[PDB]
């Protein structure tokens, strides 16, 4: 279909104008060492692979948010609507998109860290949906190529890219940024024992070879 | 024309989705909200 | 008051779906988009049969010979625990749907009530609108095969 | 509440704060001569 | 919180000190403010 669902394997991506020159990038994450995020460039997938293992991400639940709200007091597929409140996990790491409270930019006093935490406890892990122009409107189906604009219900920022003299970063700050969600994997198909991309395999030869190398130590 | 009928029927239909979700914590409902409600199925009776 | 606008207004629907239906042939288009309409929101329209179902055994289980034993007086006044007793008797309802019944029911100080009045107020608009539900599920089973 | 109370609280630090309550103000003083030598209020850091 | 939400979408109200990226912070604008107090030059316009 053209429109994205809950239980989607997607990616965020986003452009930065460096040199007079459009470059992709895809919000990436580490789960053990580092739980700050990055952004994992793509442009150049001809001469350098990209690592897209870190940049997966399942879209769990896509909550309106008065029912965000009943559900945070209290405490299978849908379509995603403008206006909603989704909820990011890490394919990987299996933990969920934050908004830290922790800063780090020297430019912006005002900008948040973002990152994981293993936990999705609270309004620090829901990010709204909001259109990027006058095309689309809020209770709108989210179709697959939309600009799409991410706020943090918890601290009210967009999620953000920054430039500094070269180097890009990725941040909840108060200046809007647009990005692209496509789909990497729909989670209607849910086939099992035939090779999808992405997946980590062993390539027997016969029934007991196996290909490997002598040793990981480099 | 319908399609501006529908366009009416999806707002006022997401409306009522926030006013119910914004009563379905409590056990009661008072008589605002019940006249409320009243005003708005009654205008949605009519769209259909 | 509230329950019988929402019933009406859910009438009113279902009666547009039906007009929707209206000459439609055989794995047509819109029978398809009604089909997935539905599925889409199959849970809803579980409570919706489920809330049907019940009211609509209970008019039938509440003039059965074992329920007029459990009223010999034949007056159409009893109490909750003779209710409970009698539809855990007719083996029919699960707990949770005897507990809703019997949340649905207004007592008084004397834990009694009028069951004719309450089967009459639940039972009608169920037996109303039940009706156009299975007349628009058999529309999309016979035209959708 | 908490979130606007955390919003406000982001945009001011506590050192902002206290570092201009310790701002140093200009206040009139009593000549040699026995003038008195009031400062502009108008152009000036104030009280308020 | 209707104001308070209306500030931080638009965060030019906040003035050049508290934009972000740039801005050099609460304590700094009121002391550059003092500094322009004091220059008669910066504080009022040039003399004819």
């Amino acid at each position: 279909i053209q429109f994205l669902r809950t239980e989607d394997e997607v990616v965020l991506q986003c452009i930065a104008n460096i040199h007079k020159e459009q470059r992709k990038f895809c919000l990436a994450a580490e789960g053990l060492g580092n739980r700050l995020c990055f952004l994992e460039p793509t442009s150049e997938a001809k001469y350098v692979p990209p690592d897209l293992c870190v940049c997966n991400f399942v879209l769990e639940q896509s909550l309106s948010v008065r029912a965000l709200q009943e559900m945070l007091a209290n405490t299978g597929h849908r379509t995603l609507l403008y206006g909603h409140a989704i909820l990011l996990r890490h394919s990987f790491s299996g933990m969920y998109l934050t908004c830290l409270t922790t800063s780090r930019s020297q430019t912006d006093k005002l900008a948040f860290d973002v990152g994981l935490r293993e936990n999705a406890t609270g309004e620090a892990c829901w990010w709204t949906i909001h259109p990027a122009s006058k095309q689309r409107s809020e209770g709108e189906k989210v179709r697959i190529g939309d600009d799409l604009i991410l706020v943090s219900v918890s601290s009210e920022r967009y999620l953000h890219l920054s430039v500094s003299n070269g180097n890009v970063q990725v941040d909840a700050s108060f200046m809007q940024t647009l990005w692209n969600v496509h789909p990497t994997c729909s989670g209607s198909s849910i086939e099992e024992g035939y090779l999808l991309g992405g997946h980590v395999v062993r390539l027997f030869h016969g029934h007991d070879e196996c290909l490997t190398i002598p040793s990981t130590d480099q | 024309v319908i399609i501006s009928t529908v366009d009416y029927l999806l707002r006022l239909q997401e409306s009522i989705s926030d006013f119910y979700w914004y009563y379905s914590g409590k056990d009661i409902i008072d008589e605002s909200g019940q006249h409320n409600f009243s005003k708005a199925l009654a205008v949605t009776k009519q769209i259909f | 008051e509230l329950l019988k606008e929402l019933l009406d207004l859910l009438q009113d629907m279902v009666v547009m779906l039906l007009s929707l239906l209206e000459g439609n042939v055989v794995n047509g288009t819109i029978g398809k988009q009604m089909v997935d309409t539905l599925v889409e929101s199959s849970t809803n329209v579980e409570m919706i049969l489920k809330f049907f179902d019940m009211f609509l055994k209970l008019k039938d289980l509440t003039s059965s010979d074992t329920f007029k034993e459990y009223d010999p007086d034949g007056k159409g006044i009893i109490s909750k625990k003779e209710f409970q007793k009698a539809m855990e008797g007719q083996k029919q309802y699960t707990q949770s749907e005897i507990d809703f019944l019997l949340s649905c029911a207004e007592a008084d100080e004397n834990d009694m009530f009028n069951y004719v009045d309450f089967v009459d107020r639940f039972h009608e608009p169920a037996k109303d609108i039940g009706f156009n539900v299975a007349v628009l599920l058999t529309n999309l089973s016979e035209h959708m095969p | 509440a908490i979130r606007i109370r955390s919003i406000l609280r982001s945009l001011v630090p506590t050192e902002d704060l206290v570092g201009i309550i310790s701002i140093p103000l200009k206040l009139p003083s009593l000549n040699k001569d026995g003038s008195i030598s009031e400062p502009d209020m108008a152009a000036n850091f104030c009280p308020d | 919180s209707v104001v308070v939400k209306l500030l931080i979408r638009r965060p030019e109200c906040f003035g050049p000190a508290l934009r972000g990226e740039g801005g050099n912070g609460l304590l700094a604008a009121m002391q550059g403010a003092i500094k322009i107090s004091e220059n008669p030059a910066l504080d009022l316009p040039s003399q004819g």
